[PDB]
This record gives structure tokens, sequence and C-alpha cells, in this order.
């Protein structure tokens, strides 16, 4: 049981003298939050509203160099409700009309101190992301509908956004069976763009969709051309 | 009282962010499930609402008390103090945990640090409902449900034998479908995260067919009759044929329409509109075997009946 | 300045008070004396086999702890108190998305007498769980449950009682009936133990007995396809050599039979059973496809006995089939 | 109120022999059906409450049973000590007695 | 144990009302309902009415509309049941009970003999 013992202090000793508003390295170069996605499902896509529900395991992982232990060799993964006491980005999804992160059981989030300093948080967060559909090709359309992470508070100065990984980051995509479409491709750029204020760091998501033919021909077309 | 410094010893000193033996050995975790209720099979989502009874068990050495009480009967105030497991269901589109009048949430606490938390869910589990052959498709649906961030090497999932104690299905909104039976399963999921232990609920429903064969099967059968009355109807008598073989189409049309409803859009071909649609180039082909004709009908009249009844037999096969 | 006695005596009465313990741990049973005054029978959901209800769920069980001698026989407590005192975790074993109203405050009151006879009343709407055998439609009625009980507490700790006598202590208010299509005959109670896994454990249940209102089906659908029926059977009045009339009368009478039918099950869930829709339009449904098969027959037969024949009996098959359904169903419980 | 009915008036039976009373109620009482026997000059005793719980310190031989309305309290072997009459009182609405069926040897 | 002592047997011209006690010792008088029974010779128990002894509300049967008053004495844990207009029906034997739940009476008093003539 010592080792219990020594993760308990070294816990606390982590999150003792620890200030939520200070990001890390702070007065320092830019904090590199690398971001990793894996998208469960796309619930629907509703062109009515012009948005698609999509669920994800989203996930981002940065380092603070606060948060380093070393004596046990080990990755601790804390109870989810740590994470209010850690500092964390102010990601938000700038096309984003509603979403919420699932309850049940617990507040479905993860929190993991990697001994080096990373730490690997993420959520399982649903989104019914906004998507400006162009329907004048429909049914015979090739919608394309982009997630965009963005940081709301901080600039490129303090804080930087990347895919760990050139393309891995994002998973899971293929697997998705979406019931009226197909995912032709995905890709994903890391802009940074210019506003008034300054420069804002950017990830920008995107599913070419394609609408599914074989379904609307017999349930539209058919009737109308067997008229 | 005995009771309450027994609970204040407990508290003191717990961390409620670290898990059971961090550090020494995964915390074994056994569940046993009550389905009170599958609700109703959502074919348009695919998803389906269930009401379960989710019942955790898991040794903790910190909750150990030696007193002449062999159990601590405790109320959901002490959820939120002691750690829990935190399990999530993998396909769960929508969830909660009911909260009238209060949290609908037990946990015992035994002396040797057993604990026996549970809770009543309502979960709108997703369930790929493919519709390949509808409605005769026989579905397992999964409820799988493992700790979010755990890796296998600190929370492991292990059934008992009396683990899935389905409820009265006489009372289930499981209409459309009926339970044939369950089956559980346990394996290993490798994601980015790490490695995790998914306990799956496989729930054989099995396709309830009368109340579709009543709704849609029957008078759009009985409208393919209805065209080979048009057949029978004899002499040149143009007005009538007409009317009789233009009228047809449109109460295939809304039955079809009809129909259209219940269906996802679902990119399958399925077999209801299969079936549809051979009622309708059927209803067509008689409109243009009297449009010929009026331009023989014997060998029509006999054909017809003979092919709608080739076509049910293979469609009673699927 | 009598204000300064409530205080002290209100915020000294918690003082060494353990809400996560029940009353009188170890020692003796908690009875909970229960009641309820149904505020409002909200709406049947009978696509959704539940219920809505708005009841004044109140409830009071003895304390020893929360004992005082004051100038006040009773000590009205704010929300904020009630949380902090122990109360029964009586949940509703067939609820389905229950909401405790919160408008403008909590609605919830906690008095303290001064033996210790706690009385916490609140306001509630659970669509509690109904389930509809729908057979006998639409002369169905059901028995709507209110199945409610402990959920931590086994039979052992917390057992529930009727703060009055079982038929006096569920009373719905006269004005409170909100329901479009049924009746609420009455009110019938009882207290069972439900044996599950975990251990045993206590149930009220209270019987809401419902009858569905036939005055809306019976113009809406019934009468219309009695209706077409009677349009069905006048296509035989006309004289058969008019093809053409008897024909696009008979193809009209299929049509309407059609949409009255579509119309019919949007009003009801799935039902895999032989409903009352169900039984009626298919029997309505194979009167009027005999009409068109007779029309056909008598086409080929070329007023002769046959059509004579063919047009009289139907209608006394008809009566019969009515006669036999609704004597039947009227009589049925 | 509720009307009970003990439907039989007055059994005779040999000890170490089974004997039931009904006891009807004229309208819905639930569960709430109690027996008390009455030994005469004396006070009535609890014997079976609910439907068929039975009260503490009462011999196993006394059973009752019913849902609605009709109940039964089934003696399995009479003895000396069971000859009294016998009282099914509700309490689902207002208490209302029965008649109080008679038991001899 | 419980013990539930009532009046000892008395006798009255008709007219003149009386006063009957039922005794309770066991258990905290406040906390159950107090039922009060009548029997006459050879007939079934006939409920008269029951007391809350801690706000001392009180219901009656109809028949005893008026026909008998009941009064409680906390001090002294003690029912009381005064009858008023004394006729030849009245003579009969009257028990207090105790109500434990919605069940069954739970102790019974020892019943007090009330003749009238
Ligand atoms: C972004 O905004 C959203 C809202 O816009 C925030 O979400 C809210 O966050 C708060 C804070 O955590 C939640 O409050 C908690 O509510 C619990 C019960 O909630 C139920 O009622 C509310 C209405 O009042 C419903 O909306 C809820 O349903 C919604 O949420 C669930 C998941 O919770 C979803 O599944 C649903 O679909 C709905 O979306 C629920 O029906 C309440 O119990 C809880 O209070 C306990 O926990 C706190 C934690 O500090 C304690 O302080 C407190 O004392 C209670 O603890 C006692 O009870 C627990 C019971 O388990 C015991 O375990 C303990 O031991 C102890 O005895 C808390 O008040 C709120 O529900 C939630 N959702 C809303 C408002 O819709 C996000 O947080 C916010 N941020 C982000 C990043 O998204
Ligand atoms: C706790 O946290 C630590 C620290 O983050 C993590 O340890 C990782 O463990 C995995 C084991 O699967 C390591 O994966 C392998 O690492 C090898 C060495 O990595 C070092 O060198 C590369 C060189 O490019 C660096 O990029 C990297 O940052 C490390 O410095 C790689 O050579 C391996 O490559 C291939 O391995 C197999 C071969 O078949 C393939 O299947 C793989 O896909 C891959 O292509 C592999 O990547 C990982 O490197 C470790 N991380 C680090 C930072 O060292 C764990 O999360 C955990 N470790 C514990 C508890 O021990
Ligand atoms: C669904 O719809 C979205 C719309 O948002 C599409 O997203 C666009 O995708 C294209 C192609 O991937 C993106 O174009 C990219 O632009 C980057 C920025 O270009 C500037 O680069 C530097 C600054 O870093 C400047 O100095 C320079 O002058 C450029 O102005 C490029 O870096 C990207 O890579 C390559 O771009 C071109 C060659 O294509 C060359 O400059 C280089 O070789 C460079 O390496 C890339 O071109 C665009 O930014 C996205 N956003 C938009 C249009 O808003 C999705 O592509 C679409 N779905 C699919 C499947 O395509
Ligand atoms: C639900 O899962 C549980 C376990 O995951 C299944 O119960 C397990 O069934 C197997 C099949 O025999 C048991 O194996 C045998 O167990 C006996 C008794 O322990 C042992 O003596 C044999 O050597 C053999 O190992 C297994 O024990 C049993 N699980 C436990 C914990 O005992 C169960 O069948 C599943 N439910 C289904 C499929 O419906
Ligand atoms: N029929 C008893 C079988 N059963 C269980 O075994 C699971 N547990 C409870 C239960 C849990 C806590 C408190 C009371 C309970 F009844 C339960 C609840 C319902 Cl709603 C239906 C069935 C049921
Ligand atoms: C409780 O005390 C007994 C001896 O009285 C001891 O054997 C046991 O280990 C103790 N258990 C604890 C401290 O959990």
């Amino acid at each position: 049981p010592s080792n219990m013992s020594l993760v308990k202090e070294t816990v606390d000793r982590l999150l003792k003298g620890y200030d939520i508003r200070l990001r890390p390295d702070f007065g320092g170069p830019p904090v590199a939050v690398g971001m990793n996605i894996d998208i469960a499902s796309i619930d629907m896509v509703s062109e009515v509203n012009m948005d698609y529900t999509l669920t994800m395991y989203f996930q981002q992982a940065w380092r603070d160099k606060r948060l380093s232990y070393n004596v046990i060799p080990l990755n601790l993964t804390l109870d989810n409700r740590v994470a209010d006491q850690l500092w964390v980005p102010d990601t938000y999804f700038l096309n984003d009309k509603k979403s919420f992160v699932h309850g049940v059981t617990v507040k479905n989030r993860m929190i993991r101190l990697h001994p080096d300093g990373t730490v690997l948080y993420g959520l399982r967060i649903t989104t019914t992301a906004a998507c400006m559909m162009d329907l004048r090709r429909y049914p015979l359309d090739e919608q394309n509908c982009t997630l965009e992470i963005e940081s709301y508070g901080y600039t490129t100065d303090d804080i930087e956004f990347y895919w760990r990984g050139d393309d891995n980051a994002v998973t899971g995509v293929t697997k998705i069976e979406l019931p009226q479409f197909s995912i032709v491709d995905y890709k994903l750029i890391t802009k940074k763009v210019v506003f008034s204020t300054g420069s804002y760091p950017r990830l920008s998501l995107s599913f070419k969709l394609k609408r599914n033919i074989g379904y609307f021909i017999l349930q539209t077309y058919m009737p109308s051309i067997l008229i | 009282g005995d009771v309450t410094v027994i609970l204040n010893n407990l508290l003191e000193g717990y961390d409620n962010k670290l898990r059971p033996d961090i550090g020494v050995k995964p915390t074994l975790i056994h569940t046993d499930m009550y389905v009170n209720s599958i609700g109703p099979v959502n074919a348009i989502n695919m998803e389906y609402t269930i009401d379960i009874f989710f019942a955790q068990t898991w040794y903790d050495r910190r909750l150990k008390f030696n007193s002449t009480i062999k159990v601590l009967r405790l109320n959901s105030n002490m959820v939120g103090k002691i750690w829990i497991p935190d399990t999530f269901f993998r396909n769960s589109k929508k969830a909660d945990a009911h909260w009238i009048t209060t949290p609908n949430r037990m946990l015992r606490i035994w002396n040797d640090g057993r604990v026996l938390y549970t809770l009543r869910l309502t979960i709108d589990a997703e369930c790929q409902l493919q519709l390949h052959n509808f409605p005769m498709d026989e579905h397992s649906c999964p409820l799988e449900f493992s700790s979010y961030g755990y890796p296998r090497e600190e929370i492991v999932y292990q059934w008992k034998r009396s683990s899935v104690e389905v409820g009265d299905t006489r009372s289930w909104r499981l209409y459309q479908f009926s339970f044939v039976g369950l089956r559980n399963t346990t394996e290993v999921v490798k994601t980015t995260s790490g490695d995790y232990v998914v306990m799956s609920v496989y729930f054989d429903l099995s396709r309830r067919m009368g109340y579709f064969t009543i709704q849609t099967y029957i008078p759009c059968t009985l409208i393919v009759v209805l065209s080979w009355v048009s057949f029978w109807i004899n002499k040149d008598a143009v007005p009538a044929r007409t009317s009789l073989g233009i009228t047809t189409v449109l109460t295939m049309t809304t039955l079809s329409t009809i129909a259209r409803k219940s269906l996802p859009k679902v990119s399958y071909v399925t077999a209801m509109d299969l079936f549809v649609s051979v009622c309708f180039i059927f209803v067509f082909s008689a409109l243009v075997e009297y449009g010929t004709l009026h331009y023989m009908d014997s060998y029509a009249r006999i054909f017809f009946p003979t092919a709608f009844c080739l076509f049910n037999l293979v469609y009673w096969v699927s | 300045d009598n204000t300064t006695v409530f205080t002290r005596i209100l915020d000294r009465l918690l003082d060494g008070y353990d809400n996560r313990l029940r009353p009188g741990l170890g020692e003796r049973v908690t009875e909970v004396k229960t009641d309820i005054f149904v505020t409002s029978f909200g709406p049947v959901s009978d696509h959704d086999m539940e219920y809505t209800i708005d009841v004044f769920f109140r409830q009071s069980w003895k304390d020893e702890r929360l004992k005082f001698k004051g100038p006040m026989t009773v000590l009205r407590l704010n929300n904020l108190m009630a949380s902090k005192i122990w109360t029964p975790d009586t949940f509703f074993h067939n609820g389905k998305k229950s909401v405790a109203h919160n408008m403008t405050m909590p609605n919830k009151l906690l008095r303290i007498t001064e033996d210790g006879t706690l009385l916490y009343t609140m306001r509630l709407t659970v669509r509690a769980e109904c389930p509809m055998h729908l057979e006998d439609f639409p002369m169905d009625a059901h028995a709507c449950p209110l199945k409610f009980g402990s959920y931590a507490y086994t039979r052992a700790e917390v057992v529930y009682e009727w703060t009055r006598e079982p038929a006096r202590s569920v009373v719905v208010a006269e004005d409170g009936s909100r329901l479009n299509q049924y009746d609420l005959l009455g009110q019938t109670v009882d207290s069972g133990i439900v044996q599950s896994s975990t251990g045993e454990y206590v149930v009220m249940t209270t019987h809401f007995h419902l009858k569905r209102k036939i005055g809306y089906f019976v113009i809406q659908t019934y009468l219309p396809c009695i209706m077409t029926v009677i349009l069905s059977q006048v296509s035989f009045w006309l004289n058969r050599e008019s093809v053409p009339a008897r024909t696009v009368f008979g193809v009209t009478t299929v049509l309407t039979m059609t949409t009255l039918s579509i119309s019919a099950r949007n009003s009801l869930p799935k039902v895999a059973y032989a409903t009352a829709m169900d039984w009626f339009i298919a029997v309505c449904y194979a009167f009027v496809f005999s009409a068109l098969i007779e029309f056909a027959t008598v086409n080929y037969f070329t007023v002769s006995k046959i059509d004579r024949l063919s047009r009289i009996a139907f209608p006394l098959l008809f009566g019969i089939f009515n006669l036999v359904y609704w004597a039947t169903y009227l009589n049925r419980e | 109120y509720i009307v009970m009915t003990q439907s039989p008036k007055s059994m005779s039976m040999s000890l170490g022999e089974r004997v039931t009373l009904s006891c009807r109620a004229s309208e819905y009482v639930g569960s709430y059906v109690s027996w008390y026997q009455q030994k005469p000059e004396q006070s009535p005793k609890l014997l079976i409450y609910g439907a068929s719980n039975r009260y503490t310190g009462v011999p196993d031989r006394f059973a009752g049973s019913g849902s609605a309305t009709d109940f039964t309290l089934t003696i399995t072997s009479v003895q000396a000590e069971d000859l009294a009459d016998y009282h099914c009182g509700q309490t689902y609405n207002y208490p209302t007695f029965g008649g109080g069926t008679k038991l001899e040897i | 144990e419980i013990q539930l002592q009532q009046s000892g047997p008395e006798l009255v011209k008709p007219g003149t009302s009386v006063k009957v006690s039922c005794k309770a010792s066991g258990y905290s008088f406040t906390d159950y309902n107090m039922y009060w029974v009548k029997q006459s010779h050879g007939k079934s128990l006939e409920w008269i009415g029951y007391i809350d002894p801690y706000n001392a509300d009180t219901t009656y049967n109809r028949e005893f509309k008026g026909k008998a008053t009941l009064t409680v004495d906390k001090s002294s844990s003690t029912a009381f049941m005064h009858l008023n207009s004394l006729t030849s029906e009245d003579s009969a034997v009257y028990y207090c009970a105790r109500k434990r739940n919605n069940f069954y009476f739970d102790y019974w008093g020892q019943g007090t003999p009330l003749t009238v003539s």
C-alpha cells in the first residue's frame, strides 16, 4: 500500500499552489496544445436547419511543466472531477449551435497526468455544429461541412493548436455509416486567422459529405418519372 | 452515534480523485443489471430507450470498518463523497439518471470493503438497426459500457453469473419486437487513449411483423388484387378501363407515402420499399397492358397473379 | 423582538444532526405516512403509454432529533433547511422524466412540529408509466398505477403507510381532470412489498381507473366508415347496364377506405393485436372489396336473380357484425 | 360503508381437521383485511393482518389469504384452544367488522 | 407490556349520561389514534369513532353522530367516551382499540360492561 500513499502525496503536491488563472509557461513561448479527435458517429444531417449532429471523443493534449512528477513510473488517471482544478484551453467551436458533454453515469471526461508533464484531457462531446448548405444541386449535391475549433481569449502568442500526428489525429471516420450520406473525404487544416485584436489559432476539421443518390433515386425521382 | 462516527472515520483522509489500489493492481468491478423496460425502438434514429437499474460492485480497502454493523445502508448523499467508477455507455446518444424525488442512487458498504453502488438510468442507446430485410431484422442491440479514462490495466469489468436480471417482458414497451433473450460479452478494445475493457449486453430482439402486415402488406396486396379486377373487366369499354387503371395508382402512391414515415433515411434497399415498388410496377404494367390491348388480354390475366404469388414466395423466404 | 427566538431555535435545531442517517437508526423502523392530493390529472399519452399527473405529494415521518419546545408549535422552514435534514428518497417505480416545479422558488415546504412530526409537502408533475393493453380499444379502460417507494432503504428501515384511511388518502380535485379522451372514474390504493435482488422494499400502489371516451372516435372514424360501407352498398342499387358508374363508385369506396385507414393509424401507436380499428376497418375493407368483387361477378354474368340476392344479403351481414361487435365490446370489462 | 359478510355462519369440526372461514367485502378493500379471535368474556386478539401476514406470537396453523374481496382464514389442525368467535375487520375505508363465525367441536 | 385498562362495569337509568375511560401506559399516548368500538350481546363489533390524541381531532360514525363524545387527556394518557341520552339499545360492551397502522388494531381494552335499566 506504499504506492497508494505515494500517489496521494504526489497528487496533493501537484494540486497545491496551482493557479488555474495562469496558462502553462505564462510569460513565455506559446503552449503547444496538441489536439486529437475520434468521431464516434454522425447522428444526423439536418439540412432544414443546415447543421449536423456529431458525437466525438474530443481530446486535447498539452504540456504543463508544473504538473510534473518523477517518483512513480506510471501515468496517473485522476477522476474527472479534478479537471475544474486544472488549467484548460478555452477551446470553443466557432460553428456550434448546440452541444453538451454526456453526463451518464458520471460526467464523461478524462484526465491523465503523464510523468513528463503532458496532460491528456479529453471529453465525450455531442455537437450540433452549423454547416452552410448550398442545396441548389440537391439531391445531387456534395455538401461540404466543417468543424471550426478555435481558442476564444488566447492569441497565437500564448496558445497554439496542432494535430498531434499529421493525419492520425482524426480517427474512426471510415467506420461511420451515415444513413443518407457517404463521407467521401475528410481533411484537417491548421490556420492562423488574423482578427482585429490579433492572430488567433484555428483548426478546421472538414467532411466532404456526398449525398447517397441510391436512396433518393427511388424515394423521389422514381415515382415522378414513372408518372 | 456509532454510525456517524464510523462514516466520519471513513471519509476522513479519503481521496475522491484516486481509484482503489491505484498503482498496485487493477480494481476489479462486478456489474449486474435489471432491465426494467426496453422502451420503443426508434427506427428513425436507429436507437432504443432502455430503463435499467445499473448496479456496480467493487472492493475498496479504504472503506473498511469493524463494528457490530455488518452493512452501512446509505442514501444518495454519500455517492459524491466516495470514489465512483466513471463508467459510461459507449453507444448512448443521451442518458440521464432520475432525480425525483431525490437522486435515485443507493450505496451499501460492508466491513470487508465491498461497495454496492447502484442507480437508475434511462439510456437512449444507439443500435445499428439495418433495414435490409424489413420487417424481418433480428437485432442484437448492445449496451457497451466501460470506464472512460481508466485503462484496462487499472479497471477491469467482470460479469457475474446472475448479472442481467431481465424483468417482466409483458409490461415492456418493446412493441414492434420481442425479447428473445439476452447475451453478455466482455472483450478488450484498443483506442487512441489506451486499452479498455468493454462490457456489451446483447438483447436478442425479434421482429413482431403482425402490426406492419395488417397496416401495410394487407391493404397494398388488396391494391394489387384491385389491379386484377381491372383485368377481369372486359369489352372495349374504354372509359371504365381507364378510370379503374388510373384510379388504382393514386391509392398505391398514398400507401407508399405512408410506409415512408417509419423508414429512416438509411441508404438501403428496404424490403418494404421493394414490396411497394413491386406493387407499383405491377399496376403500371397492368395499365400499359390495357394501353397496348386498346392499340392478348387473357394471357396477361393468367400471368399476373402467378407473378404476385412468386413475389410473395420470395419475400416470405426472406 | 420575537424574531430572535425563532432565529436562535431554528439555528440551534440542526446542530449534531447527521443528514445521511435515517430517523431512529438501529432501534426502529421509520414510518413515513404519505398522502397525495392530485392537483390535476394531466393528459394520458396514448402513443407513449404514459400519463402526466400534477400532485401535492405530502409525507410525514416522526423524527426525535428535530425536537424543539418553543412559543410556536409549527416552525415553517425555507427550502434551504429542507436539504440539510433527512428526507425519504421516495422515488417512483414507474416514473419516467419527472420534474419538480421550481417557479418562483422551489415548490416544497417543511414544517417541524414541536414533537418532531415533520410534514414535507412538495409539488410534482410525475409522468408515470401506464402499461396499456389496447386490445379492447376504444372501449379499453386502464387502471394506470403510480407505484412509489423508497430506493435505498429496504422494508426493515423505511415503511410507507397512508396518513389517513386508504380510501381517503388520494384526493383528486374536482376541476383537476385534464383528460381529453378519458374519464377518471375513481381511485384505489394498496401497500404491497416488492422482492428485489438487493432486498425487500415496500410499495404504495395507487390505481387510477380510467375509461376511454368513445365520443371522439365514434364520430371521427367509425361514422365515416359506416357511411362508406353504406355508399359501397349503394353501388349495388345502380343498374348493372351502367358499367362505368358502378366501376367508379366501387373504386371510390376503396379510395375512401384507404384515406380513413390512414387517418386511423396516426391516432394510436403501434399495436400488433386485433384492436378496434384493426377489426372494424378490416371488416369494412372486406365489405367494400366484396362489393367490387360482386360487381365484377355481375359484369361477367352478362337485372337477374343473382344481382338482387347479392345486394340484399350484405346489409344483414354488416348489421350482424355491428350488433355483435358493439354488444361485445360494450359488455367486455 | 363497506359491509363484511362472514359466509360460514357457524362451523363445527372435530380437532385435527381443516376448516376455512370465508369473508366477503361488499366493495374493494385491497389487502387491508385483518382477522381477530374473541374468546368468551375476553377482548379480541389479532391473528392475521394485511391479507396473509401472520401477527407475531400466533401459532403457524393459522393462515389467511385473499386478493380483493374474497378473504379466507384456514386452520390446518383445529385444537382445543381454537374454539371461539372469529371476525374479519377491514380498514381500507372506515372500519367495519363481520358478523363473527362460531367454532365448535 | 402494553396495557389498555378501561373503567369498570356500570349500571344507569335511561337518559343519564355516562363516562368511560381507557388508560394506555405501555406506549407514548399521542402516537397512535385511539379507536372506540361497541359490541352488543351476541353481535358483531361496531365502530363508534376514533380520537387523534395529539391534536384531539375526532371522527364519529354516522349512527353515533352526536350520540357519543370522545375526549382525551394527554396529561393522564387516557381516552374518555361520554355517552348521553341513553336508551335500551345502548346496553352493550365497549372496547377501546389502538390502530398501529392501516392494517390492524394492535391492542384492545378489557371491555366495559354497560347496562341500562
Ligand atoms: C455549461 O453549461 C451547462 C448548463 O448550461 C452546465 O451543465 C450543468 O452543470 C451543473 C453543475 O455541475 C449541473 O448541476 C448539477 O445538477 C445535478 C442535477 O441536475 C439535474 O437537474 C437539472 C435541472 O436543475 C437538469 O438539467 C439535469 O439534467 C441535465 O444534466 C444531465 C447531466 O447532469 C444531462 O444528462 C441531462 O440531459 C440534462 O442536460 C439533471 O436532471 C445536481 O445533482 C448537482 O448537484 C450535486 O452535485 C454538485 C456538484 O458540485 C454538488 O455540489 C451538489 O451538492 C449535489 O451533490 C449532491 O448530490 C449528488 C447527486 O449525485 C451526490 O452524488 C452528492 O454526493 C451530493 O449528495 C448539480 O447541481 C447541471 O445539472 C448541468 N446541466 C444543466 C444545467 O442542464 C455545464 O457544467 C457548463 N460547463 C460545461 C463545460 O459544459
Ligand atoms: C505513459 O506515458 C508514456 C509517455 O507519454 C507513454 O509511453 C509510450 O509508450 C508507447 C508504447 O506503445 C510508445 O510507443 C512506441 O514508442 C517508441 C519509442 O518512442 C520514442 O521515440 C520516438 C521516435 O520517433 C519518439 O517520437 C517518441 O516520442 C519517443 O521518444 C516508438 O519507436 C514506437 O514506434 C512504433 O512502434 C510500433 C512498432 O510496431 C508501432 O506499432 C507504433 O505504432 C509505432 O509506429 C512506438 O511509438 C511511446 O513512444 C511512449 N511514449 C513516449 C513519449 O516515449 C505511455 O502513454 C505510458 N507509458 C508507460 C505507462 O510506460
Ligand atoms: C470543405 O470546405 C473547406 C472550406 O473551409 C475546405 O477547406 C479548405 O481546404 C483547402 C485545401 O486543403 C485549404 O487551402 C489550404 O491553404 C493553406 C494556407 O495557404 C496559405 O499558406 C501560407 C500561410 O501558411 C501563405 O503564405 C500562402 O500564401 C497561402 O495563402 C495552405 O497552406 C494549404 O496547403 C497548401 O496550399 C497550396 C496548395 O494547395 C500551397 O500554398 C501550398 O502547397 C500549401 O502547402 C491549403 O492549400 C483552405 O485553407 C481550406 N479552408 C477554406 C477554403 O476556407 C475543404 O478542403 C473542403 N473539403 C475538402 C475535402 O476539400
Ligand atoms: C454472463 O457472463 C457470465 C460470465 O461472464 C456467464 O457465466 C459464466 O458461464 C460459464 C459457462 O460455464 C462459467 O464457466 C464455468 O463456471 C463454473 C462455475 O464457476 C466452473 O466450475 C467451470 O470450470 C467453468 O469455468 C462461468 O463460471 C460463469 N461465470 C461465473 C462468474 O461463474 C454467463 O453465462 C453470461 N450470461 C449469458 C451468456 O447469458
Ligand atoms: N420486482 C422487483 C425486481 N426489481 C429488482 O430486482 C431491481 N430492483 C428494484 C428496486 C430497487 C430499489 C428499490 C426498490 C426496487 F423495487 C426494482 C425496481 C423496479 Cl421499478 C422494478 C423491479 C425491480
Ligand atoms: C477491527 O478490529 C479487529 C479486532 O477487534 C481487527 O482484527 C480487525 O483487523 C479490525 N479491522 C479494521 C481496523 O478494519
